[PDB]
């Protein structure tokens, strides 16, 4: 805000935005990953019990 | 076309119902700063535009590159105000022998400066003052305050920055409502029940022309299936409603 | 009895101080106007002195550290500690007023109207101490008396630094008197005159006295204006 | 910061009724704190029902009188 | 230390109209107001009348006015008289309450009757002899255009050494004032037989010579 | 300026609530059988809107200046066509371009020019004795219309022009709008039967036509007619006669709402996404009736409450015309370098010493400079 005018630093934000859901997206999968990893363990551990 | 109005007190004229070119203005006079903003000068008779406002003035070559939308300066901020979302071009030319006294200018004036900010599309009205900070002094010609309008000094003898450039701004829009003010292509038989290329008003595609089955008001244009893409379109000339598949 | 009365006036020498005052009278000084204007006789003026009480961020930059002044509202007066008072600050100040917009005078507009001054004081910060002036009767000649109005003085020369103030009569004689300003002189001296035109059958029978005034070096000379009696 | 809590809607269905329930989560405030948050709209009881709607902290819900 | 721009010397006939200016910098066109305008007679507190420039004081003649735009001033001096031969200054602000303004634009009413120099010279005292000093106390008053140059003869010989001269300064009735001074000892003042004080003014000669006490 | 009126008991207002008004059709896409939202100039339901009273008979005739907020929805429950007139406009002075629309009595007459106004301008019909007949007697609008930038004219047509007083059997809608410099016209007649004030119900609002105007619009105003017969007393400054009718003014706001259309592609039925937490709960899934449970919102937030700036305490003011041309500077190779700091910097205060020709700051934007400390 404090460094450049909205229309140029417009880019900026753009690579800022793209990162970050980037970054969301990789988390999510990972979150997801273990998840269904847990998914298995967890009707593993039903079936035991 | 003989004379045009100040920047201050900007010129407005209203065009619609007819055809428009681009083609057509290197012929009575050439032309020096010619910059559609967002839009490219080829396609422009290939849209059908509406609601074509010109806004003319006149200017010194000083200021003429600072006319733009989304920048600051003493004609940006306090003379008029260019839309960051809007759509039109602007057309800046010398004019020196009409707009160019011996004695100098001094009929028309300019605003460098004014009180508060301002709003798209507004005219003001008032003589009111330039003054430092704040607690504002009304200006009667007196010195460390600052009236509003000076007078211009075009003479032959001045510099390429110092003449008086004809700016004029078309803004219109595009993709909103029926249009009118489109251009030289002309028209042809209609096709229905077969998969072929189409243009509407600008608006071209492929798909199939199918009988429509709703009642629609007779302003709408164009509708969006649910794929935001159009699947109904009016005629031209009959007025008859057409789905597209 | 509304007046700005300017009072505290003494001689100063480098590396000394002096509390100087602005005195209103009439109007108390708690919600009043106080502007203090610093005049050199023939060039441009500055005002400076910035207190306007409640003590928070407002300076000028160029007394920086030097001009300190404390208020005291109550007692209708305003003292002026002038800390380290500059050899290059020969000036006769004045206390002022202003408007502003608030009452009947103002509902509208902007205001800054300086209208009522005080009479200043005489502060001279000299390196040198002060001498005491000498007073020397300038006494009618025979064209003043033939001439039916005659004219005849003191001259005050050789005093320094400033000031010296001339009256006539305690006061008792006030038409045709013109007091003729001081001289500079190369060597730093000053000399000024105080003539009053009087009826020439008046010499003699009527007595002439000139009062001298010096209050830095505290001189008072009740002097005598004598005919030419040889 | 400043903005920090959860916000939180309870609702039976639009077949049963419009009436709702405001629920916070990080927020010391009809009220009823749970370790989940802050509660309006829900008269809390000490009475016993099977959970049909996850609220949080062992606290459920219902559309009862 | 800060000072700005006046025109010092101004002058116009009376019934005309006058400009009187002082300067700022682009740091004060935005949008304030603060010019007071003064008027002192030399000498002496100075006189408000005129404020908050296109407005009314309380009690002042409507004579005067100011006028307000860009660089291009007016303090509008108008309906001149004999006792406008004063000086001026103006007020403005430098920024954050505080405060800067003008350099003395200082007016001279012309058309008035020019009068003759009335001058008066004193030989020094009996007891100022008895003191060794002597002093030939020359006072020029009532001239106007205050243009004087005091010039000493001693026995038709023009002495230069010794001789100190105040500036013009204004007196009560629209004129100006000088008062010379030439520091001599007794033993010059009675080797001469006589001193002359003459002056100089535009053309004008007015000369008084003075003689030693013969007893 | 003009005329006077008097007579007039300015009685205190009345605020009254309304009931799910202000939803039209947003734009060009057609929608069928699909539930759709956007951000746009909208109303709000259960509002708590200002109706001014205009029966006389009493002796009431009031129109307010009020100046124009962005987004205008109107709603008159009128029985003989009182209303006629709307007035566009910041000065009013025949220098501003105006905009005057007014239903004639032959035409709708649409006029953007330099109109010189008067305090309260007004219409006045004549009603005649020996002959039941109803023309336009008074017309104190505008005093003068020197330059002029559009004309519209509508079809000659005749109305009955009623002065008949009962209750109110129509009500027209419209929404006053000001987009690009545009005004859009949504115009619904509704064949109502009541008294008194607006009953409930919803249907969808027709948009009638898009004045493509360009004209700054700060000021507006709503006018009204009168009414002159044998029981007024004989003068028209003093002697008037209004009859009774009601209308209503709603600002609007940027709202959201969700739409529902039919096989036939009609607005039926329309939610809210912030009246209250089950709105956002009903647009977030896009349906209507949603399963028991629970859903995820936004979160709490802040709006600050000041806006404090803290600087350190600096007067000391920068040297910048030593700086540039003061008296000499240095060549190239041996370059002339000057140290700045511990003083106010400015942008601005570069264009009055002298003007510049290239000014390029790599990065920066020269609005931006002053706001950070360098």
């Amino acid at each position: 805000l404090s460094r450049l005018d909205p229309p140029e630093a417009e880019v900026q934000i753009d690579r800022l935005i793209t990162g970050r859901l980037q970054s969301l997206q990789t988390y999510v999968t990972q979150q997801l990953i273990r998840a269904a990893e847990i998914r298995a363990s967890a009707n593993l551990a039903a079936t035991k019990m | 076309a003989t004379r045009f109005a100040s920047v201050y007190a900007w010129n407005r004229k209203r065009i619609s119902n007819c055809v428009a070119d681009y083609s057509v203005l290197y012929n009575s006079a050439s032309f020096s700063t010619f910059k559609c903003y967002g839009v490219s000068p080829t396609k422009l008779n290939d849209l059908c535009f509406t609601n074509v406002y010109a806004d003319s003035f006149v200017i010194r070559g000083d200021e003429v590159r600072q006319i733009a939308p989304g920048q600051t300066g003493k004609i940006a901020d306090y003379n008029y105000k260019l839309p960051d979302d809007f759509t039109g071009c602007v057309i800046a030319w010398n004019s020196n022998n009409l707009d160019s006294k011996v004695g100098g200018n001094y009929n028309y004036l300019y605003r460098l400066f004014r009180k508060s900010n301002l709003k798209p599309f507004e005219r003001d009205i008032s003589t009111e003052i330039y003054q430092a900070g704040s607690t504002p002094c009304n200006g009667v010609e007196g010195f460390n305050c600052y009236f509003p309008l000076q007078s211009y000094g075009f003479q032959p003898t001045n510099g390429v920055g110092y003449q008086p450039y004809r700016v004029v701004v078309l803004s219109f829009e595009l993709l909103h409502a029926p249009a009118t003010v489109c251009g030289p292509k002309k028209s042809t038989n209609l096709v229905k029940n077969k998969c072929v290329n189409f243009n509407f008003n600008g608006l071209t595609g492929t798909g199939v022309l199918t009988e429509s089955n709703k009642k629609f008001l007779p302003f709408q244009q164009f509708g969006r299936d649910i794929a935001d893409t159009t699947d109904a379109v009016r005629d031209p000339q009959t007025l008859e409603i057409l789905d597209i598949t | 009895e509304v007046q700005l009365v300017e009072s505290g006036g003494g001689l100063v020498q480098p590396g000394g101080s002096l509390r100087l005052s602005c005195a209103a009278s009439g109007f108390t000084v708690s919600s009043n106007y106080m502007s203090w204007v610093r005049q050199a006789p023939g060039k441009g003026l500055e005002w400076v002195s910035a207190i306007y009480s409640g003590d928070s961020t407002y300076y000028a930059d160029s007394v920086k550290g030097r001009f300190t002044i404390s208020r005291h509202n109550p007692k209708n007066t305003l003292y002026l500690q002038m800390n380290s008072l500059r050899a290059e600050d020969t000036a006769v100040y004045y206390c002022a007023r202003l408007v502003g917009a608030l009452t009947n005078i103002v509902v509208s507009g902007d205001g800054g109207a300086f209208d009522i001054w005080g009479q200043g004081t005489m502060v001279t910060v000299s390196s040198a101490s002060t001498k005491g002036p000498s007073v020397f009767p300038l006494a009618p000649s025979s064209k003043s008396t033939s001439g039916g109005t005659a004219a005849l003085g003191c001259l005050v020369k050789d005093y320094f630094p400033e000031p010296v103030t001339v009256s006539w009569n305690s006061g008792a004689l006030t038409s045709g008197v013109h007091t003729f300003p001081a001289v500079l002189q190369s060597s730093g001296l000053y000399s000024l005159s105080s003539v009053v035109t009087v009826p020439s059958s008046s010499l003699g029978t009527q007595t002439y006295i000139c009062n001298v005034n010096h209050k830095p070096s505290n001189t008072k000379v009740d002097k005598r204006v004598e005919p030419k009696s040889c | 910061p400043c903005s920090f809590g959860g916000v939180s809607v309870i609702t039976p269905g639009t077949n049963t009724s419009n009436q709702v329930a405001v629920l916070y989560q990080d927020v010391n405030c009809n009220v009823f704190q749970t370790r989940a948050g802050c509660l309006i709209g829900a008269e809390h009881v000490n009475n016993s029902y099977e959970c049909d709607i996850p609220i949080g902290a062992g606290i459920c819900a219902s559309y009862q009188t | 230390s800060y000072e700005l721009t006046q025109p010092a010397s101004v002058s116009g006939s009376p019934g005309q109209s006058i400009t009187i200016s002082c300067t700022g910098t682009s740091s004060d066109v935005g949008s304030y107001n603060l010019v007071s305008w003064y008027q002192q007679h030399p000498g002496k507190a100075p006189k408000l009348m005129i404020y908050e420039v296109s407005k009314r004081p309380s009690g002042v003649s409507n004579r005067f006015s100011g006028s307000k735009s860009g660089n291009t001033a007016s303090l509008t001096i108008s309906g001149l008289q004999a006792e406008d031969e004063v000086d001026y200054y103006c007020c403005s602000y430098a920024g954050s309450s505080t405060w800067v303004f003008g350099g003395g634009t200082k007016l001279t009413v012309l058309s008035q009757p020019k009068a003759a120099p009335s001058v008066t010279l004193f030989p020094p005292s009996s007891e100022e002899l008895q003191a060794n000093k002597a002093t030939l106390v020359c006072l020029i008053s009532d001239f106007y255009p205050g243009a004087v140059t005091v010039a000493w003869k001693a026995d038709s010989s023009p002495v230069k050494a010794g001789v100190e001269t105040t500036t013009p300064s204004k007196q009560s009735n629209n004129k100006y004032a000088a008062s010379s001074y030439l520091s001599l000892t007794p033993e010059q003042w009675k080797s001469h037989r006589s001193y002359s004080c003459q002056v100089t003014h535009e053309g004008s000669t007015v000369e008084k010579t003075v003689a030693p006490t013969e007893c | 300026q003009c005329v006077n009126l008097t007579t007039r008991t300015q009685l205190p207002p009345a605020y009254t609530n309304s009931f799910t008004r202000g939803v039209y059709y947003p734009d060009k896409v057609f929608r069928s059988s699909v539930l759709h939202s956007t951000q746009d100039l909208f109303l709000p339901f259960f509002s708590n809107v200002t109706w001014f009273h205009a029966i006389h008979v009493t002796k009431r005739f009031d129109n307010p200046v009020l100046p124009f907020n962005d987004g205008v929805y109107f709603a008159s429950t009128e029985k003989s066509n009182i209303i006629r007139g709307w007035i566009f406009g910041t000065t009013l002075d025949s220098k501003t371009q105006s905009l005057l629309i007014v239903n004639n009595a032959t035409n709708v007459v649409i006029k953007v020019c330099e109109f010189q106004f008067c305090n309260d301008p007004f219409l006045g019909v004549y009603y005649h004795k020996n002959n039941k007949s109803w023309m336009e007697s008074e017309f104190r609008v505008y005093s003068s219309a020197n330059n002029c930038t559009f004309e519209y004219v509508s079809q000659p047509f005749l109305m009955d022009l009623e002065g008949k007083q009962g209750n109110f059997k129509n009500l027209r809608e419209f929404v006053f709008k000001n987009i690009d410099g545009y005004f859009k016209i949504y115009s619904k007649h509704t064949p109502i039967n009541l008294v008194r004030d607006l009953p409930q119900g919803f249907s969808a609002l027709e948009p009638l036509v898009d004045l493509p105007i360009g004209i700054n619009i700060t000021r507006f105003q709503t006018l009204l007619a009168l009414h002159r017969s044998y029981l007024t007393p004989g003068d028209s400054s003093s002697g008037w006669t209004a009859g009774a009718a009601a209308y209503y003014v709603g600002y609007l706001q940027p709202r959201t709402f969700l739409l529902k259309y039919n096989e036939n592609g009609t607005i039926t039925d329309a939610v809210d996404c912030a009246l209250d937490p089950l709105s956002e709960t009903k647009c977030t899934l896009k349906s209507f009736t949603v399963e028991k449970g629970i859903y995820q919102t936004s979160n709490f937030r802040v709006q600050p409450t000041e806006s404090i700036v803290r600087f350190p305490n600096i007067t000391n003011l920068c040297p910048f015309g030593e700086v540039f041309n003061a008296t000499r500077f240095a060549s190239v190779y041996a370059w002339n370098r000057k140290r700045i700091s511990n003083c106010v910097a400015d942008y601005s205060v570069l264009y009055n010493s002298a003007s510049f020709s290239t000014f390029k700051c790599y990065g920066v934007s020269p609005t931006k400079l002053n706001d950070l400390c360098f």
